[PDB]
């Protein structure tokens, strides 16, 4: 940004402050509030299997392991997929497409197969046909 | 000009294309309760936990709303078992669907009208927006499959296996459905195709001219956005406390009075949250009703020909085509309208040999000198024979009978 | 008197009466044609024959029982005023709101 | 000090007020013209008085 | 609090009236301007007009 010489902070969103003048020196720094979001547990029937997956809704994966203060995640614990819905832990990625067994979001659906027991794929709208 | 023996019969027709716009889904949002009420403070939560499971209630309501939005979209669009595709050949006997079929040239697979609609339609306090399950490409493929099935199989693909049929024959099917014989289309195919293409061009131009017609969708977005903004504004009020900022009052005053200040703030913010949740619930109910109406229209207007008056566009209904839009569906209804009417004299029956002849399908019309039988929506006179009429009764019971001669096609053959 | 007002409706009742009269005149003198496109005149008995063919009865029935049908229709329309006025709870739906 | 409560209350009330007129117009205004019956009531025995 | 409760009740009643008005509009479009074949939609028995 460019601040006029008489200005200190800025309110682009018009209800909160998101930019400021540097306290050390005369540059300008923007402020982005610290990330957060819901945690969802994706599981098949509990009397079918115990392996599950964890979806941090709306947050990049370069962030999950070290913020929260209980179970841990471990980078090697999965492939740590990165979806448009958020960060997904505990499931692999399969190029094939099937019906939406479990709704995750943004066209991604998860299912159970007997290599992690839970897989996530892009939903298939149906078998292709031509008349 | 009403009279007891005069009718008006059309002599020409016009094919019209109208539009209808229906919102379907509303943005899915979820608000963290504790984070909104207070940010990075333990005293807030310790004083808040006295209020019970209100947070669970709010989260349950919002989750239900989001799931209902997803169900609405899935019910409205996913109505076909397969995914058809139009053949690369573009020979339909004169009709031209270039304005509604998907365009592979564009980076995103959409029809030109879909792009016209898409280009005509226009965060840190615990509130989050969740992505929908179905992206725009999925619904685009759904609409493309529906359109291809409608074009290449008529309505048969909506009841069982898809059956191919030439487009003029489907046109004759629909014309016979509305009450007009097939020969009308099979003889005015070129005019009908020209009128259809002209109507499609006109609707494209009319939609591109002004964006007010899309207001039904646009308004909805604004409403949701407003219902968010006001909420954040509620974080800038004292609610009768010393200061609207929690950190300053917490760091300024000791527990035994900062607690009453925090209680005031918590009461105000909880009231705001309850108001927002109730408003969202009511708006979601309205949107669900609209989505159910859209699903019904898609099932009946598109997958078949509706006989309900003024349900799939003004006038006699021929078909419809669906198109997608942000949070909405746009139906293009193709309908039939009589154009030019002519006066005729009328009689309910004809007395020939002491018996009354009634028309099988059609009306008796006299041009002042002779009598003919026509259909009820297109002037097409024919000689009155024993096959167009049926005999029942005598010549003295009906009121308004007329005298004329009914021709028998068998007699000249018998003489010959 | 404490900050509440009632805003008069946009459509006055005479306008509603005119709209209903227009609809009735159209459906009397032109059948169902005025709904689709331009209105076309047609004799009322022929329109009744149209409807009879619509519900699956041939039109000779009406064209031979016209006077009886007219008498029954007149009596039925006459009875509606008595059936409405005699019972003072007929309009309960609007009174409730 | 309570923020913007009654403003949104007023907004909801005016929204309902507009919906009322919208309902009436949708229900009744389905005819583009206003037709008139002929002066003579010759309907073949039927009575519309 | 009292005003908020009254406004919410009014909103619910307005939604109900909107549903009734939509039903009335559909009935006007189909039963009046045509001859509906739906059973019991425009009164008991075969519908004439
Ligand atoms: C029925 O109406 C159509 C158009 O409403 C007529 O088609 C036009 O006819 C004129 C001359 O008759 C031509 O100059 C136009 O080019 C035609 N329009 C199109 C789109 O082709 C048609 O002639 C009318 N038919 C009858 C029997 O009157
Ligand atoms: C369907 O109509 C479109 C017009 O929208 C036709 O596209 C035109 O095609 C010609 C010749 O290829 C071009 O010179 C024009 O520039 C095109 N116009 C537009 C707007 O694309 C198309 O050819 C028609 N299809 C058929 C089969 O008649
Ligand atoms: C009413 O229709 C009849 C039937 O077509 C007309 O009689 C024919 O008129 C044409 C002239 O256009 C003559 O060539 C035919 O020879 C006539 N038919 C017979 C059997 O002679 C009649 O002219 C029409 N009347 C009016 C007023 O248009
Ligand atoms: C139709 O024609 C018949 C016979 O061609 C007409 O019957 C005549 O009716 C009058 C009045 O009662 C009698 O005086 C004649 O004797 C009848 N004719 C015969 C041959 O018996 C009948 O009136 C005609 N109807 C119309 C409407 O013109
Ligand atoms: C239609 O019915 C009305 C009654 O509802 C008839 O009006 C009556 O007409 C007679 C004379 O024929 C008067 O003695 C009565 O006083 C009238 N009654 C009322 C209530 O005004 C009317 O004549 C009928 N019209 C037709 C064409 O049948
Ligand atoms: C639960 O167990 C029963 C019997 O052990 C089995 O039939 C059922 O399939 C199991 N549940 C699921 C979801 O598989
Ligand atoms: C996190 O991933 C998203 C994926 O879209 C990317 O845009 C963003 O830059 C990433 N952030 C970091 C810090 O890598
Ligand atoms: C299959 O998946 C791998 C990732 O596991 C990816 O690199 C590859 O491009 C995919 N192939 C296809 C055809 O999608
Ligand atoms: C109406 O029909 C009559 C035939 O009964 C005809 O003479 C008259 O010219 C017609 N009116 C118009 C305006 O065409
Ligand atoms: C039609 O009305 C006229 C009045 O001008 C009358 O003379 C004639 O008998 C009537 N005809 C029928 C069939 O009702």
């Amino acid at each position: 940004k460019k601040f006029l010489p008489f200005q200190q902070f800025g309110r682009d969103i018009a209800d909160t402050t998101d930019a400021v003048r540097d306290p050390q020196t005369l540059e300008i720094l923007d402020i982005t509030p610290c990330s957060f979001g819901g945690v969802s547990v994706i599981t098949p029937g509990t009397n079918t299997s115990n392996q599950v997956a964890v979806l941090y809704q709306g947050v990049n994966c370069t962030e999950v392991p070290v913020a929260i203060h209980t179970w841990r995640v471990y980078s090697t614990g999965s492939n740590v997929f990165q979806t448009r819905a958020g960060c997904l832990i505990g499931a692999e990625h399969v190029n094939n497409s099937y019906e939406c067994d479990i709704p995750i979001g943004a066209g991604i659906c998860a299912s159970y197969q007997t290599s992690q027991s839970i897989i996530a794929y892009t939903m298939s709208l149906g078998a292709e046909n031509s008349v | 000009a009403y009279s007891n023996n005069s009718i008006a019969i059309p002599t020409n027709f016009t094919i019209s294309v109208t539009t209808e716009i229906l919102p379907v889904s509303m943005t899915k949002t979820s608000v963290d309760c504790t984070m909104y009420i207070c940010g990075d403070s333990t005293e807030c939560s310790n004083l808040l936990l006295q209020y019970g499971s209100f947070c669970t209630q709010l989260n349950r309501a919002l989750t239900g709303i989001a799931v209902e939005q997803d169900k609405n979209t899935q019910e409205v669009f996913a109505q076909v078992k397969q995914i058809y595709k139009t053949p690369p050949i573009k020979d339909f006997g004169g009709f031209n669907f270039s304005q509604i079929l998907p365009d592979p040239s564009k980076p995103s697979k959409r029809s030109p009208i879909e792009d016209l609609l898409f280009n005509k339609v226009t965060k840190f306090n615990g509130l989050t927006v969740l992505p929908p399950l179905l992206t725009d490409e999925m619904i685009a493929q759904y609409t493309s499959a529906l359109l291809a099935g409608t074009i290449t199989s008529g309505w048969t693909f909506g009841a069982g296996p898809a059956l191919q049929i030439p487009f003029p024959m489907q046109m004759a099917y629909r014309f016979n459905g509305i009450g007009v014989t097939q020969n009308v289309l099979y003889e005015n195919q070129k005019l009908i195709a020209n009128q259809f293409n002209s109507a499609i061009g006109k609707i494209q131009d009319s939609l591109s001219s002004t964006p007010s017609a899309l207001g039904k969708l646009q308004d909805v977005v604004n409403q949701n956005a407003q219902a968010l903004n006001t909420l954040v504004k509620q974080l800038s009020s004292n609610f009768g406390a010393i200061s609207s900022v929690l950190n300053d009052i917490l760091s300024r005053l000791d527990p035994p009075e900062a607690e009453v200040q925090i209680d005031r703030l918590i009461t105000g913010r909880l009231q705001s949250l309850q108001t927002y949740v109730t408003q969202q619930l009511i708006r979601a109910a309205e949107i669900r009703a609209s989505a159910n109406l859209a699903a019904t229209k898609m099932s009946e207007c598109v997958l078949g020909q509706s006989k309900r008056v003024d349900f799939c566009g003004k006038g006699y209904h021929l078909m419809s085509f669906p198109q997608s839009a942000p949070h909405g569906v746009v139906f293009l209804h193709v309908t039939y309208v009589p154009a030019q009417e002519k006066n005729f004299t009328t009689a309910p029956a004809i007395c020939h040999d002491g018996k009354a002849h009634f028309p099988r399908e059609g009306v008796f019309v006299s041009n002042g000198t002779h009598w003919f039988v026509t259909q009820r929506n297109f002037y097409e006179p024919q000689i009155i024979t024993t096959d167009n009429t049926f005999v029942s009764g005598n010549c003295d019971v009906v009121i308004g009978i007329v005298n004329n001669t009914v021709y028998d096609p068998l007699q000249p053959e018998l003489d010959s």
